[PDB]
């Protein structure tokens, strides 16, 4: 049941990669212009760490160097704080779609 | 602003301009020499 | 998209050095190999296990043709 | 202030191959690129010569192929290196659409459409190419894929007696494949700068898949010299196959005349259409298997709507990884089994990799981002 | 290090007379690597080449 | 039918830098000149190709001086004869494959321009069906076909050429059955690839150009490159 | 004038598996030749053990030349 | 006007006159061994005559009628029983058999 | 058991291959479900869950074994063409060995293991190989 | 709004084809460089024609040519087409250059 699909996820959170180049969970996701409407609606500070750890992931993909084991992203201490940014364009365009049809 | 030092880089350079006392004259023409002559070498193949 | 209007940042600075200064090769022997090391190690797991199922395919198809080519009878 | 920057070409040159920014974190997957496009120069280049030693007829082009090879200084090398460039213009071009599909990069659907119309146009190319020295191979070999072409009912028939030009293959089939060849590839160029039109517009993709709006870096000094090395790699590897192994790639099917009574049973053709032909006979149906190999292409023009991940690489969808290595597989499969005789378990396997090839695509793919979709709480 | 020096100070601070430097490299090069290049092909074989059996017909 | 793979031998090209043995090769045009000329052709090597490999230019003459070859127009312009001092080739035993094929029963010989290059398997094929006849185990062989195993079908219709009438080798070599064999077949392979020494030649000095180019341009990339590889960020708010 | 053929393909395969199969050829020639109009030709064991001898020419003739 | 340039452009890709000029022909029969197929060349293609053996007549009669996917008698497809004479390439793809 | 074990030297080694590779994952299953059965008779896991999860570990890690060892023996049996040395096998227990470290995410465990592994399997097929008598005479 | 103004192909069809401002004076002189350009397609078309009908050998050539004429289906007008359209695309490269002096348009 639930005590063990945090195990399964968390073997995929140390599978998935992302963990050892720094990042977390908002900051690899695929954009429309929805998404890209979500990063524009963020907090100006969180929007600088976001783009740090962006700026920072690219260096280190870019002479292919993981970070040590001191920074690697720990599951479960990561924001999810895109949801409810996320979550109202969902409902905004949902909205759209269903009103104007 | 007062704060901003520069991380090291003395992993990195070549030891002719590692020290922290010499004169960085000499350690200067050779090395853009070195570099220069490998440009040269490359474009002698490139022309053959 | 030209170069100019991308995005806007603060609070960042990047530090780099002269190309002449530091050198061509830093240490290329004793950290790119065990680099390499665990580059492989990160990627054998999910891209090795297919191409011994081809081989095993491989070996086996060559083995039923020539069966399937030998017929002994006896009369 | 600088011609760079005022004259109407130099500004095209500027802001193409000067001014574009750039991902930073490349790796050795994007220049295949600037190695396609070296491919092309070079058989645009190699052909050249090689229209300048050639008469099409039916029965004085394989002697003066051999006219070539023997009684021209250096047109072995050059007869050699239009093939093994073809050769290596395929294996580039696997190359760029298997990186194109890996990185997440379809999800740029105009560039992804002129790239098919690409695939389609070099297929076509090295087709026709592969037909016109006259040998035995090439001889049977059109034979079989234009009556494929056949195939379709009412239309196509007489379309296909049509391009034969009668109903056989004669020399107007021959100057008919030759002017073919000849012009393809200008319109192919043409195309390839529409395609890289596109691409400047959008701008490239990073590996990670994070659009890389902070870490833009200059194309000069920095790819240049990067394509630079990895086209010497390139023209290594070419003349590694122009100086050490022709045989390794060639056809002993190819270097006799078309004698048009034979019909050897070795009957393959070179590897780039191998995993092609393997998905045409392992189905007992003929307008059901050119249909189905068109719909396979189709299938890679039909990929971007399939695409149900939240994000767009898949360096972090592992599944989704390991589900692409097995259709890499899966094709090299196809590859070695169109390149053997039919019997047995021939047959079956084809079968089971044609199939596997539909489910692993349509299928396991999308499957595999709405399951690790739904496993990061999304 | 000193030679490096001395050949930068003579030939790499120009430009014109880099291009004409590494044009007289290039030939002279090009004529050592003939000569390297018959001495090796030839000594690779010693035995079975045509030009010294013609000359011992 | 029952498939036969002939084994690798270790010729004297097989090395990746080996030349040939031109000697031999002077030796195999003397046995494709003796025995071989009558059945197979071999038109698209003329005699001016013979000049740098296996003959000189006076023997090439008297070799070409040989044999007539019937040239074209004269005053009368329908039929006469012709020396010919180097452009002619190979004068084509059996002028038409119809000719040919009633020559024997059925089955003409192919050109031998390619054999070595395009038989699914090189001079070792050649060399295997050349010298390895042996006797049928129960087979038809319908009065036309002999067995000799490295052949698709095993049955020839050539008649056992290599131990019968020894050719004697001018330059002093003692006819034996596998010399004559690696003679001839070391000549084929000559008259299928004309360029092979000198395309090792040129491979000799790739090779060394990119043993010295290489790290040149690599080392420019990661010099020019070092820069970014080295870049160190730093994170600074208020 | 005489041959090394004969020489090293006597030599060579003197008393080996290659002789166990020509044994089998045999006992397979005699099972052909106690029936009338056979299938099985063999020549099967002829094809596989004149490959196997013919690696062993394959790796000890060429000095003989 | 645009149909017709059309029109005169795919007939002008069609072929020549003599390419559609075909021929008549006549073979002999006998000069084949028995069990055996012999190509003559005609309309471009080869022209299959194949002496069947009596065996093979009897081969032909051992042909089930409906298990062929394209079902046809004997009678239906040869006009003399022993000489069989036919189109000489395989008619899906344009190989020919051996 | 003495079934599977006798499927396994059943085929010879030799090239009749991934039948070998199936009967060591037969192999694995019997000696994970011997070690998984002792292990939650003799700790009261706490809950059945995490009893599932060591029994499943157990078994995958043997399993895993029985895998790798088996596709290395065919393909060094395949490539060295030699079908009765045992530095095959030696490379194989070594295989086996490194892969067991490597599931259990070490360095020396997976060392020792394949030192210790690549001479007990060398030992087996050596023994299999000259003829020594399994597990009894039992007569004098 | 619009596709034209926003897709990257119709950008430049836009500027060279639609949105172009001409100068409302040109009088039937300057027509000939769109005549030059339709001359010079024609010309591609036709001789893609007879290049899939023709055999470079000396010897054969000129009953290549021949064969063009006579039985290869309309390829008299294909030929005729491509020799006097070469005839007519001089005539319009002399009156585009005739234009582009007399009227001064040499400045650039
Ligand atoms: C050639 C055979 C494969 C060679 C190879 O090394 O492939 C693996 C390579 C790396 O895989 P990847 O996980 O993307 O990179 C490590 C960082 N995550 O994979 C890649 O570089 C992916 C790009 C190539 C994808 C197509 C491969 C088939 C053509
Ligand atoms: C006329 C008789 C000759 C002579 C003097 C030689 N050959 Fe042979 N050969 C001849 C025929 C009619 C055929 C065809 C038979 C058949 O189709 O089975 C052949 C065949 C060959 C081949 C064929 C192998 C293949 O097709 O893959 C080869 C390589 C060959 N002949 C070589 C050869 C050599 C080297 C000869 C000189 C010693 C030679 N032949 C003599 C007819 C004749
Ligand atoms: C005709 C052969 C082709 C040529 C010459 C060609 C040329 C190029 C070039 C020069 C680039 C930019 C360099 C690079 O990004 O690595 C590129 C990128 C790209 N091409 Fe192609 N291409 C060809 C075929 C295709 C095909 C068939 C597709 C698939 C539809 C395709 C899809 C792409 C994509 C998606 C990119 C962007 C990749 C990225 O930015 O990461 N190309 N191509
Ligand atoms: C427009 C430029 C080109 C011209 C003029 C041209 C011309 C020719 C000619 C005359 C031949 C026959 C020579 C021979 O094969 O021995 C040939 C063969 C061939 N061409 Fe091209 N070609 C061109 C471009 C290409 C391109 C772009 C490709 C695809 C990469 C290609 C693929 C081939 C192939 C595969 C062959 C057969 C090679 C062989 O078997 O030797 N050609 N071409
Ligand atoms: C690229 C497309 C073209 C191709 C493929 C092509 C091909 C040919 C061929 C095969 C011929 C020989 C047929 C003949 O001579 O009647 C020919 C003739 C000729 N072409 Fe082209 N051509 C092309 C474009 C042009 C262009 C743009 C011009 C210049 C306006 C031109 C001028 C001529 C002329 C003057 C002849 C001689 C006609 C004659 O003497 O019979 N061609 N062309
Ligand atoms: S069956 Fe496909 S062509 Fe004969």
């Amino acid at each position: 049941s639930s005590k063990w699909l945090e195990g399964i996820r968390k073997w995929y959170y140390n599978a998935a990669g992302f963990n050892k180049l720094g990042l977390m969970r908002d900051d690899t996701i695929h954009e429309n212009d929805d998404v890209k409407e979500a990063i524009r609606r963020l907090p100006e500070n969180l929007y600088n760490d976001r783009v740090f750890r962006i700026k920072r992931a690219l260096d280190l993909s870019m002479r292919q160097q993981i970070l040590p084991k001191e920074q690697w992203t720990k599951y479960e201490e990561d924001k999810f704080y895109l949801e409810p940014y996320l979550k109202e364009v969902i409902r905004e365009r949902k909205e759209r779609e269903e009103w104007t049809k | 602003h007062t704060d901003i030092k520069v991380p090291d880089f003395s992993d990195y350079r070549r030891p002719e301009v590692l020290d922290s006392t010499k004169s960085s004259k000499e350690s200067s023409e050779a090395r853009k020499g070195f570099s220069y002559l490998i440009t040269a070498t490359t474009t002698v193949g490139v022309a053959y | 998209r030209q170069f100019g209007h991308l995005t806007r940042v603060r609070h960042v600075i990047t530090y780099s050095l002269s190309p002449f200064e530091q050198r061509a090769f830093p240490h290329y022997f004793s950290k790119g190999i065990p680099n390499v090391l665990r580059r492989t190690r990160a990627c054998i797991l999910r891209v090795a296990p297919p191409f011994v199922v081809f081989y095993l395919v491989y070996t086996w198809g060559t083995q039923e043709f020539e069966k399937s080519k030998r017929k002994n009878p006896a009369a | 202030i600088n011609i760079r920057k005022t004259h109407p070409l130099m500004k095209i040159v500027n802001n193409a191959f000067i001014d574009l920014p750039a991902p930073s974190n490349i790796s050795s997957w994007w220049n295949f690129g600037s190695l396609l496009g070296i491919c092309l120069i070079l058989q645009i280049l190699t052909g050249l010569f090689l229209a300048m030693h050639y008469t099409p007829d039916t029965t004085t082009a394989f002697s003066s192929v051999t006219h070539i090879c023997r009684d021209v200084n250096y047109g072995w090398i050059i007869r050699y290196m239009h093939a093994n460039g073809a050769s290596m213009f395929f294996i580039c071009l696997f190359m760029h659409v298997g990186r194109g599909l890996y990185y997440g990069s379809y999800t740029f659907l105009e560039t992804w459409n002129i790239g098919v119309i690409l695939l389609f146009a070099t297929m076509a190319t090295a087709f026709m190419g592969y037909v016109l020295p006259w040998g035995q191979m090439s001889f049977w070999g059109a034979t079989v894929i234009t009556n494929l072409l056949s195939a379709i009912p009412y239309i196509g028939t007489n379309l296909v007696e049509w391009i034969w030009g009668g109903f056989s293959v004669d020399k107007a089939t021959l100057t008919r494949f030759f002017a073919f060849h000849f012009i393809f590839p200008f319109i192919i160029a043409a195309l390839a700068m529409v395609h890289l039109l596109f691409l400047h517009e959008t701008g490239s993709n990073n590996p990670t898949g994070i659009p890389s709006d902070t870490d833009k870096i200059p194309f000069h000094p920095y790819y240049t010299i990067k394509d630079i090395l990895g086209a010497i790699l390139l023209i290594l590897i070419l003349m590694l196959l122009v100086l050490f192994t022709p045989d390794l790639l060639g056809d002993p099917d190819n270097y006799t005349p078309a004698n048009p009574l034979n019909t050897p049973p070795h009957i393959k053709p070179e590897w780039y259409f191998l995993f092609a032909y393997a998905i045409l006979r392992s189905i007992p149906n003929k307008l059901g298997g050119v249909l189905a190999l068109v719909l396979s292409i189709l299938v890679l023009v039909i990929m971007p709507l399939l695409h149900t991940s939240k994000q767009r690489s898949m360096m972090f969808r592992p599944i989704s990884q390991c589900m692409f290595w097995i259709l890499v597989a899966d094709l090299l499969t196809l590859t070695w089994i169109g390149g053997q005789p039919v019997e047995h378990p021939y047959i079956i396997i084809g079968q089971l990799a044609s199939i596997m090839y539909f489910l692993i695509i349509l299928v396991m793919m999308p499957v595999a981002s709405i399951i690790e979709n739904n496993l990061l709480k999304w | 290090p000193t030679l490096t020096a001395r050949l930068y100070s003579l030939l790499f601070r120009r430009t014109s007379t880099f291009a004409l430097t590494i044009v007289v490299g290039a030939l002279f090069f090009e004529r050592a690597f003939d000569q390297g290049a018959d001495a090796i092909y030839e000594h690779i074989n010693e035995g079975k080449l045509w030009k010294h059996i013609k000359h011992k017909y | 039918d029952l498939e036969l793979h002939p084994p690798s031998y270790p010729w004297s090209h097989r090395g990746l830098l080996s030349s040939l043995d031109h000697t031999s090769i002077r030796r195999g045009f003397q046995v494709y000149k003796q025995v071989c000329s009558s059945c197979h052709s071999m038109d698209y090597v003329a005699y001016r190709h013979l000049v740098g490999v296996c003959y000189t230019e006076d023997e090439a003459k008297a070799l070409a001086e040989e044999v007539e070859v019937q040239d074209g127009p004269n005053e009368d312009g329908e039929m006469f004869m012709r020396p010919g001092k180097l452009s002619d080739y190979f004068p084509k035993p059996y002028p038409n494959p119809e000719a040919a094929r009633a020559a024997n029963n059925g089955a003409l010989p192919p050109d031998l321009s390619y054999i070595v290059r395009a038989r699914h398997g090189g001079e070792d094929y050649v060399f295997s069906l050349l010298t390895g006849y042996c006797e049928p185990p129960r087979v038809s062989l319908r009065e036309g076909l002999y067995f000799n195993p490295y052949f698709p079908g095993q049955a020839i219709g050539m008649a056992p050429p290599i131990y019968n009438e020894v050719l004697e080798f001018d330059d002093g070599t003692p006819a034996t059955m596998s010399q004559v064999a690696k003679d001839v077949c070391t000549f084929l392979r000559w008259a299928a690839e004309p360029e092979h020494d000198h395309r090792k030649r040129m491979g000799l000095k790739m090779l060394l150009m990119m043993g010295l180019l290489l790290p040149l341009v690599y080392a420019m990339k990661r010099h020019k490159w070092s820069v970014l590889k080295s870049r160190k960020l730093a994170y600074r708010p208020p | 004038l005489v041959d090394p053929l004969t020489t090293v393909r006597e030599q060579c395969e003197q008393l080996e598996k290659c002789v166990k199969a020509r044994e089998r050829l045999e006992l397979c020639d005699e099972r052909v030749s106690s029936r009338s109009q056979t299938e099985e030709d063999c020549t099967e064991e002829l094809f596989d053990f004149l490959h196997a001898r013919d690696h062993c020419v394959a790796h000890k003739l060429f000095n003989s030349l | 006007a645009a149909k017709n340039v059309v029109s005169q452009f795919v007939s002008s890709m069609s072929a020549s006159a003599d390419v559609l000029a075909m021929s008549k022909i006549e073979i002999k029969l006998s000069d084949i061994p028995e069990g055996k197929n012999m190509a003559f060349k005609w309309r471009g293609k080869p022209l299959f005559v194949r002496h069947r053996t009596k065996k093979e007549i009897d081969q032909e009669a051992a042909v089930e009628v409906s298990q062929l996917r394209d079902p046809q008698h004997d009678l239906e497809r040869v006009k003399k029983p022993e000489w069989v004479i036919l189109i000489g390439v395989c008619t899906h793809l344009g190989c020919v058999p051996i | 058991a003495k079934t599977l074990l006798h499927q396994y030297w059943d085929i010879p080694e030799g090239t009749e291959c991934h039948r070998k590779t199936y009967a060591a994952t037969s192999i694995g299953g019997a000696s994970g479900l011997v070690v998984s059965a002792y292990s939650v008779a003799l700790k009261t896991p706490t809950s059945f869950l995490e009893g599932v999860a060591r029994t499943g570990r157990y078994t995958f890690t043997a399993a895993a074994i029985g895998a790798i060892f088996g596709l290395t023996s065919c393909i060094s049996a395949q490539v060295r063409e030699k079908p009765d040395d045992p530095l095959n096998y030696l490379i194989g227990g070594c295989a086996g060995g490194l892969t067991l470290g490597a599931r259990t995410r070490s360095y020396g465990i997976g060392a020792a293991a394949c030192a210790y592994m690549g001479l007990t399997a060398a030992l087996v097929k050596m023994g299999q190989l000259e003829g020594w008598k399994v597990f009894a005479e039992p007569k004098v």
